[PDB]
């Protein structure tokens, strides 16, 4: 099951995508610890696209999609670049998976596994 | 969303924080207490009632610490999660900053 | 204005998951407690008719939604035999705009106090 | 397409004359019988807003209507916390759509079949 | 109180200001033979406007308008001339008060008293 | 609306109308009988269902009179109203034309 | 218009409406059988001639049910034309009044 | 989610629902008390603990109702936030299905 997102690239909106997250996150039955990880893990991700619209000084647009499977979370968030971060390190820390590609603002595909 | 209470008596000041700490409400936390490391006093910040943080909130509080070092005065962050602990941990600031 | 988008399969675990993105948009906003529960029904409602809609038809389906925050009132619109659902929207919301065809496409506001 | 329009004063006696002409036009189109009560119930229930809302405020009020008369459908538009009645207008008819602020204005298409 | 109609002036919607009418005439709680007159009476008036229509080959309106008093029923059809024919006869003999003016198409005005 | 059931049989004619006879009507039973009485024959026609008459259908019914007379033909029109006899009364038609 | 024909026989009452319940004539029936309901008493309404309903006269019937119950007494509605019966299933009526026909 | 405790004790039933009754959680609801309500019996419902619902969860009360009286038995919701009752009240029910808060 797929669930997608859209919402401007502001600073209110990464608090609505922790909650779409924690609704997700529980339906699927992760630890409070597991969900408390994902929502520091997908703000991240969310955060540099929301930062990389100041310097640019454009009104973006954060897209972001839960790849909800029998054995996984699959969080992508992509910005229609990467100089690693703290953000980039906590995001690695805390999930199984890490992939990130540019240039397509940047996009990043996280993965973290049910226990 | 965030709130911020600080009561500074005998050049100590007590700030208790509550709430969410992330890329929006960081630069209110940060502009509520970057002076205070500035002039540099003997500083607490109590973490009892954070529900949320990430590596917003961990870039100012090695934002106040670093002033507060350059310089003259102290720091002190309270009352911290079983997990705020471990983000600071983590993030190998754990044994750089004064935590309870 | 800004929009929010989302967009669920029509099953009945993922509304919960709408009602709860509702409720963080409409407070901060700052609706009230009892405006924020009202909301959160009538939303329900309209994903709930899609749910049914899909299960009837034996459709494999997708509702999307989109929040339209604006600078005095809430828009959700909803699209992809309502019933009680169809009168709790009514009463509980300012303005319900309904169209077919697509399977139903639904239009709510509730203006901030 | 013809139109058909209908001014009468918000009191109760007068709702019953607009279900009159309302089937008039309903059956010279050629709906069943099973339509035009629908028709006429789903007319009413708008007709008894205005009227249930002019005593309300104590206005002394006039409902307008129009009898739209189309090839395929029938559209009859009634103008001057609804109900029980605002359900039946909606599941009885294939469309309605309401609108404030004039009191309300509601409008309401039925298909020929 | 009144009552306004409009409606196309085509031979169709004679037969619809008929109902109507009988509807205001059995709220006012006239007869049956009284109600049968007022339908003959309103109808004339009407047929002199869709026919009207036909010669000038325009597309035109009636407007009917029902004013129900205490007393008796006033009962006003304009089409926005007068050659007299059978019809007019028999709104004159049927109704207790005729009266015809043009050149507003023609307007007819015709008074019923309750007994 | 209007119905019209001609059965002809033995050069004479039994018609039935039922219904309103308006404006709107009135061309159809012109038509239908129209030529019935411009070859003149043995004509007779029902009024027992018609529930409501103006004018219109006056006209029509001393158009067809007229012609049975021009020539050749009979004309009777049988089971009136008491009131479709008043009417056809009231408008000095009812001493020229065949009533029952 | 309305006609209303209370028959009170034995503490249980037979009513038959006939024609047309709109928001017109709905205060005369709610009127004619309010003060019965308050009675408690155990009333047979005959639905067969009525022409004619609303969510006004459904909103009678609810209310005139709520009462009846209220007070410790029965309601049954005798006999409806499918049309009645559909009128009130729509609403979600049918198995919650007592409807014949 | 939602959770449904039921204590069955000497032929009469008191149930606990907390939680989310909505379009998902409903079906669960009506196969644990459907098959209660085919007894007659007469069963106490208690909603303190419901933090959502629906026309999906009145729907399963107004269906519960419907069996209950149709088998001898009684239905009574205790005890509601306002929210539960205005939602009650909002569709008719409030005077219908036995409430208190």
């Amino acid at each position: 099951d797929y669930i997608e997102m859209k919402v401007p690239a502001q600073p209110e909106y990464v608090g609505i995508i922790r909650l779409t997250l924690s609704g997700v996150a529980s339906r699927m039955g992760y630890t409070y610890d597991e969900i408390e990880d994902l929502k520091i893990a997908v703000s991240e991700a969310c955060t540099n696209a929301v930062q990389h619209a100041y310097k640019e000084d454009k009104n973006g647009e954060v897209s972001i999609r839960f790849g909800v499977f029998e054995d996984r979370l699959e969080v992508i968030v992509a910005d229609e670049l990467s100089e690693g971060g703290l953000g980039l390190y906590l995001m690695e820390t805390l999930m199984d998976e890490v992939r990130v590609q540019n240039h397509s603002g940047v996009t990043v595909a996280m993965t973290k596994y049910l226990n | 969303n965030i709130n911020v209470d600080v009561k500074q008596n005998e050049n100590d000041i007590q700030v208790n924080i509550a709430g969410e700490i992330d890329v929006y409400s960081a630069p209110v936390l940060r502009e509520k207490l970057v002076p205070l490391a500035e002039q540099g006093a003997d500083l607490r910040i109590c973490l009892k009632d954070v529900s949320y943080m990430d590596s917003t909130g961990l870039g100012v509080f090695v934002g106040t610490f670093k002033m507060v070092k350059k310089q003259g005065g102290s720091l002190k962050l309270e009352n911290l999660s079983e997990r705020l602990i471990r983000l600071f941990d983590i993030t190998g600031l754990k044994d750089i900053i004064d935590i309870s």
